[PDB]
């Protein structure tokens, strides 16, 4: 990797790394990765999350748990140790509760597990929370793209990793080829109102 | 100088970089390996000190990644990113490194466009001016320790004494007439002639006639 | 002003090689250059220039 | 170097900036100048890259301003508009230019006071230090230069030789005596006498007498 | 504008100018003008808007109709094609609809078109909302010498150009005398949390 | 240069402090000094400005404070603060003064660890240093200001005029030959012998007989 | 305290205050000190309040008054003139009243004056109320020492200087002999967000 | 180029003593030169090796 | 050690026409000193300090 430049000189590369930090103090801070466009991925603690974005919508707002409160919304965890994790990535993404539109959410008695929902779809009534949470999103994870299309029905989804709605995906298959990114990690941790939030 | 262990690179062992290159991090903050340097630090100290106690409720952690990280080159890259032009994600750093002296230039972010890293000829400019920096650097770093120690009137004076001296020397060859002689007559030495001709003696009239000059004879 | 402050941080000038270096050859050359002139005239014919034809 | 298109200006036409000034800029966070150049910078590429894609659904331009112009310079003018004294508003720039050689300075603000410009008298002493500085920099870049490309090893060695040139030349006049005379006597030579002025060849005794020194013969 | 200044350097001046990035770009920032010591002016997207402040009030507090919510001010308007100038205007002033005094408007149907009052009156219970407004209007505008007078009647008056009350100050005839300044853009895009908003 | 008034001190009359030790404030934002000096310096301002009318509805010191005081250092104290190590408290600066010159060093903080100013004894190679730095700036400063009114142009034209001068006294030492003399034969002047010693007045025949070479005669 | 360091260079040093700023601006420039490990005074205006940290309160939830409303928080002081001071030290350590336990006071006739407390003891349900009032308190007093330990209980006084629970350490004796910083006063009054609140 | 932007600048430049004195030094270090190799015959020598044998 | 290091990076330094004429310089500068010393006195001066009265 390393060629001649000049006659003494040469041209030489070092490469670091910052995911052992993300990982020495894995609390209080997450570790974000993205394996492809559709799929990203986030780690708490021990507990680790998948984030999809896609147009298929598994969970519907008229037999189902929504979510309103910032404290009950531990409704979409099986194993409820703690769900700070997910409070914290929701308010972080820029997602407000006082007067902002609420989310999905399924039982957790039901073997799907998490389903956490959102609606990001460029349409009627929708143009508002989408586009802060896609711009949440691209701050947050550094190489994000929109998969969905303007006019048409998008949604984004959260689940666990292990549950069936994660698939067999997670476990010690993504997530461990997944690259945790430090950027993410230090665009996540700045408070400064001058970002995409 | 500033040493980096095993566990903060890649496929790579302890490296340590010279002072002087990271000296230039000390009041640079359009650079992304100088935050990186400086988050490691932060660790370094934390864990030595700060970890030790069990009071870690405070999170001096984050309170520092938004202080000593400027958000302002984090907001640059990221909106680099978005306009799909090459962008830093501080993972590679390349510098120029003179193998002789072991002195080198400060680590420079490996761009990366289109999710890859760009290859060493789209940025041929850039190392190559980097090593026209680091030559010039290296040529100018002894110019300022000379300045730091010599003083420029101690310059002057050895100069300008020596200019004395080459007159002095060029005096010497041409020579320098010592007293006049009269005109059609012998050396009026040991009397002394004015430009008249004449002296206080009175044995040489002040008649006004011309003179010329001789040297040493 | 130049040459007396100068002569008041000679001490500490004087605690490199190459400032010794520097001083001796001024010193040097200076001497040299006097005793040019007094071996090429310049003295003697200032002498004979500020006393011509006052005495002998 | 730089240039401002035609839209960029105000009763004029494209103009160019030279980069030497232009580069002082890059970590100049105390100057309006170089954060109008950003923003129209900033316009430039978003106008290429961010404007042809239909993908406009974010606002970049926010960020932009937050992060590509200094602040606290906004604020500063703000509260030197409401103390009353000359402030700048981000319209008029003047600057120091050598007509010969295109060099120029960076442009600095031109402050207005109760809603009108000063009158290129209230500082008359920006402009007069500034025209100084202009020149200062002019000198100083050359030698900056020169001491970039010269190693000051091979002028310490120019200077040295010169030095020992100019003192063989003054030995060269001056003469140096190569072989002793006896008092009293004619020149030994060919042999050769000791400081005690004996021979080992016992042609001269070893009698300890004064002896002078002369040179070629 | 070029005197010589020494030997062969000369004094040398340039003007620069945003006009073409504040109206190529109108949306999303609207460029602000000072025409008077007491009128300025506003001109978000394609729609020009009048600020005034005085002590003449024509606003009543009997029989008309308030704003309490940052949803229905659109009612208050004429012509109510867009009020979201007004709404970013207001909200960039630094006014919070929580714990703020509210604003009053005229019907829409009047004939003397929509007319939105402020009291920055400088009395008893209006010290607090007038302040921070002035403040907010210093900002956002570079030069502001306000009439106000303590104890007496002082109020900020924004309204819609094209209705009859605006007089001809707007529209083709008027306005375009007042320059639009980017510094007023500059303190306007910046959420620094350092300002005087 | 710049002062400091009686209020601003601590059992100590009216300080002054140079313009160059004060120049480095103007892009220094790591210095608790220059922000002490900043704040002070709007004080000033604000008194006479912002106290002949009672108008002063508008926050401007704290605007101030948020502004021209570098929250990155005051946050990085802080941590220091909680890091149990030695941090700043913005009451005390040391600095290094030439006593005879009058001219000093950036004054900088005398940190305070367990709230007590560290003795002059744990950061003993920060003076020393700093001292040292002094003297180095001082011989540059005289450097920088020689060549910011000499021309390097001019100082080259000097050099090689040494150079040819002392060049041509070799050659006068030496002497150069003149005019070609043939083998055991006197010098044909005033008639001159070609690269074949012959004449083209047909005295010398062209018999290309070697020749050599002899100086004035 | 100048001494030689080298044959010409001399090490000096100079010492600052800023006490002028705090003493002209009182009502811009609050000023903070601390006696030791367990008392604060704050000075804003022309009255001085006490900040103390102790294991014990003597108060109880059942008849004490409690403050809610930002503005009924003018009862805790006998002499009612102006609770602006205890206003911006809430506002400024952190605690916002909207969604944080609230305080806990006594009655204005009552013989002890303002005792406003908050608690924040290291035990269950307060383990963010009471990090989140250290962390102020942090940021606002330069060495502040936590003397609150683990599973147990602590609190925060509050009072008034001359009351009769203030006792003899107000006045013109400690109050004097505590000495006001202005690194207390810069951290009170910048807005960055990056700070430990 | 620089020799000639060098002169373009002399009026400027012939604003302070050191300057004066090294264009004066610089003067009279070149003429001295010419007139020692005037002197030592170098430019004989030329006109020599000009005219070998072509004239007289 | 400088010299060494000066020696190391002639190649580099060796691609500008002001080095290679400082370089030209100081070889010639001290070649004729050498000549000069030579020809003074100072190598015959030594040579009969080191055998003084020892040979003929
Ligand atoms: C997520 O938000 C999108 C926003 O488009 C919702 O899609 C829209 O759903 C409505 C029914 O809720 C579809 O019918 C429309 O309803 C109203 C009248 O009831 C009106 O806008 C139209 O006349 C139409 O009938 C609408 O077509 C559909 N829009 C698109 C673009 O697909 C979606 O239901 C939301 N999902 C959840 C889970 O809440
Ligand atoms: C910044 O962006 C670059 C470019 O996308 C990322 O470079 C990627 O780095 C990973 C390791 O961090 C490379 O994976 C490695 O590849 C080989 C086998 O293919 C081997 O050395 C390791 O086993 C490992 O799998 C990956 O190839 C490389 N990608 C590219 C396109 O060069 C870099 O990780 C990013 N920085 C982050 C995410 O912090
Ligand atoms: C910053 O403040 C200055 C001083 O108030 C403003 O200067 C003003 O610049 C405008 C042009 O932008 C000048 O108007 C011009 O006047 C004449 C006569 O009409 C003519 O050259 C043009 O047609 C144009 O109208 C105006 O006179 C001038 N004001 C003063 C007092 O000199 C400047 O515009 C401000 N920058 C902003 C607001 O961005
Ligand atoms: C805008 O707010 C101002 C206050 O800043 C309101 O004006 C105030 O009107 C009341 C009602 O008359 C005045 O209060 C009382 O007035 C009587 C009559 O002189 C007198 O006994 C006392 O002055 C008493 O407080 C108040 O002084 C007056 N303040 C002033 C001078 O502005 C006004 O009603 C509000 N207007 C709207 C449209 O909401
Ligand atoms: C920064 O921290 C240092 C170290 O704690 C503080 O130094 C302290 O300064 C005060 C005066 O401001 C000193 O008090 C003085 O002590 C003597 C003996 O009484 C006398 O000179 C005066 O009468 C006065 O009382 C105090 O001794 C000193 N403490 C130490 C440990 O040296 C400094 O005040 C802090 N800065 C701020 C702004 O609080
Ligand atoms: C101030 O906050 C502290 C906690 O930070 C409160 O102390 C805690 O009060 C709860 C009340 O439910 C105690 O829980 C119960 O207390 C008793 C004694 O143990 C018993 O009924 C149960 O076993 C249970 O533990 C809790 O123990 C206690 N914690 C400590 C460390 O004492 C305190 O009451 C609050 N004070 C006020 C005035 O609100
Ligand atoms: C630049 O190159 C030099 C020469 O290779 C490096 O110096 C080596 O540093 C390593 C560090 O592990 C030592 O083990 C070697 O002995 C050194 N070689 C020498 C002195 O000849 C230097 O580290 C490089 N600079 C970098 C990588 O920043
Ligand atoms: C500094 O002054 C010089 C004078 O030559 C300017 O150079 C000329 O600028 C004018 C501007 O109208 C051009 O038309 C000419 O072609 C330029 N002449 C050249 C480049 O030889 C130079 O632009 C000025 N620098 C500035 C304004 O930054
Ligand atoms: C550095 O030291 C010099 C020499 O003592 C100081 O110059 C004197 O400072 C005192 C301070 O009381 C003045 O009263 C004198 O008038 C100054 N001049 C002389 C000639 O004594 C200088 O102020 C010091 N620099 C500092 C403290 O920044
Ligand atoms: C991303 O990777 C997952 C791995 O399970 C795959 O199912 C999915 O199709 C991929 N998406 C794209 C857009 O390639
Ligand atoms: C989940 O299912 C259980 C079991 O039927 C039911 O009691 C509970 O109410 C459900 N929860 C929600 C949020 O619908
Ligand atoms: C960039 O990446 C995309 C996605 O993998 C790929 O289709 C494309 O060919 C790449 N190159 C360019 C020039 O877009
Ligand atoms: C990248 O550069 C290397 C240099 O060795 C070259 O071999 C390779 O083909 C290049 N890859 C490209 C141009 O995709
Ligand atoms: C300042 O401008 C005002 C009008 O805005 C004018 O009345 C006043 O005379 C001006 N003051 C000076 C000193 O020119
Ligand atoms: C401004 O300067 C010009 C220079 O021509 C002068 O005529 C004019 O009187 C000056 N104006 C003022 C107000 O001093
Ligand atoms: C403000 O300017 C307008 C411009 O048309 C003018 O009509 C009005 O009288 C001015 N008001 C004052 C008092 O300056
Ligand atoms: C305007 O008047 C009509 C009745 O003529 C009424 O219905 C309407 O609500 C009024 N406007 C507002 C905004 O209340
Ligand atoms: C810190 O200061 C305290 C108070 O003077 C003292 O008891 C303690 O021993 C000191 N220890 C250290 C580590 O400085
Ligand atoms: C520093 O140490 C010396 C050692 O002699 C001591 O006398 C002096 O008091 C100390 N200074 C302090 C603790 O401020
Ligand atoms: C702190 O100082 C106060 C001064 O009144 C004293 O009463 C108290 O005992 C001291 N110590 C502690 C631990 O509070
Ligand atoms: C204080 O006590 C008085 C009676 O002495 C009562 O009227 C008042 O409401 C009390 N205030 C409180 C509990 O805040
Ligand atoms: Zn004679
Ligand atoms: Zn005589
Ligand atoms: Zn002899
Ligand atoms: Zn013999
Ligand atoms: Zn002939």
């Amino acid at each position: 990797g390393t060629f001649k430049i000049g006659l003494h000189t040469e041209f030489q590369s070092v490469t670091l790394t910052m995911q052992r930090l993300l990982a020495n103090h894995s609390n209080e801070l997450p570790s974000l990765c993205m394996l492809n466009n559709s799929f990203y991925y986030m780690r708490g603690g021990v507990n680790t999350f998948l984030i999809r974005v896609s147009d298929i919508s598994v969970l519907m707002k008229e037999y189902d748990v929504s979510i309103y409160e910032p404290e009950d919304l531990g409704n979409c965890l099986n194993k409820s140790d703690s769900s700070w994790a997910i409070h914290w990535f929701s308010n972080a993404l820029g997602h407000d509760w006082l007067m902002d539109p609420p989310m999905l959410c399924r039982n957790k008695t039901k073997k799907e597990g998490s389903n956490i929902q959102f609606n990001i779809s460029k349409a009627d009534d929708a143009r508002v929370y989408g586009k802060k949470i896609r711009n949440g999103m691209r701050h947050l994870f550094r190489g994000f793209h929109d998969p969905c299309e303007e006019g048409k029905v998008c949604y984004l989804t959260i689940n666990q990793c292990g549950d069936p709605s994660s698939f067999d995906y997670c476990g010690v298959n993504h997530l461990s080829k997944c690259q945790f990114d430090h950027v993410n990690t230090l665009h996540f941790l700045v408070r400064s109102k001058t970002h995409l939030n | 100088g500033y040493c980096l262990e095993e566990w903060m690179l890649i496929a790579a062992k302890m490296k340590c970089f010279g002072n002087t290159a990271v000296a230039k991090c000390n009041q640079n903050h359009d650079s992304e390996f100088c935050d990186m340097l400086r988050l490691f630090d932060y660790n370094k100290n934390a864990i030595k000190t700060l970890n030790d106690e069990a009071k870690k409720e405070i999170n001096l952690l984050s309170q520092a990644v938004n202080a000593l990280i400027s958000d302002n080159l984090l907001m640059k890259n990221k909106i680099k990113e978005l306009m799909s032009i090459p962008y830093c994600n501080y993972t590679k750093f390349w510098y120029v490194n003179h193998t002789l002296t072991g002195q080198h230039t400060l680590p420079r972010c490996w761009l990366i466009r289109n999710g890859s890293y760009l290859n060493t000829s789209e940025f041929r400019n850039d190392w190559i001016l980097e090593s026209d920096h680091l030559i010039s650097e290296m040529l100018s770093k002894e110019y300022a320790e000379r300045q730091g120690k010599t003083p420029i009137t101690l310059v002057d004076i050895c100069f300008w004494s020596t200019i004395f001296f080459t007159a002095s020397l060029f005096l010497h060859l041409v020579g320098i007439p010592t007293h006049r002689h009269l005109k059609g007559e012998a050396c009026p030495l040991p009397h002394k002639l004015d430009s008249f001709g004449g002296c206080r003696c009175g044995k040489y009239p002040r008649l006004k006639k011309p003179t010329i000059w001789h040297k040493r004879h | 002003g130049q040459l007396i402050s100068f002569f008041q941080e000679i001490p500490v000038f004087l605690q490199e090689a190459l400032n010794i270096a520097l001083v001796a050859v001024s010193l040097i050359a200076v001497i040299a250059g006097i005793i040019n002139l007094y071996k090429s005239g310049l003295f003697q014919f200032i002498f004979f220039l500020l006393l011509a034809g006052r005495s002998c």
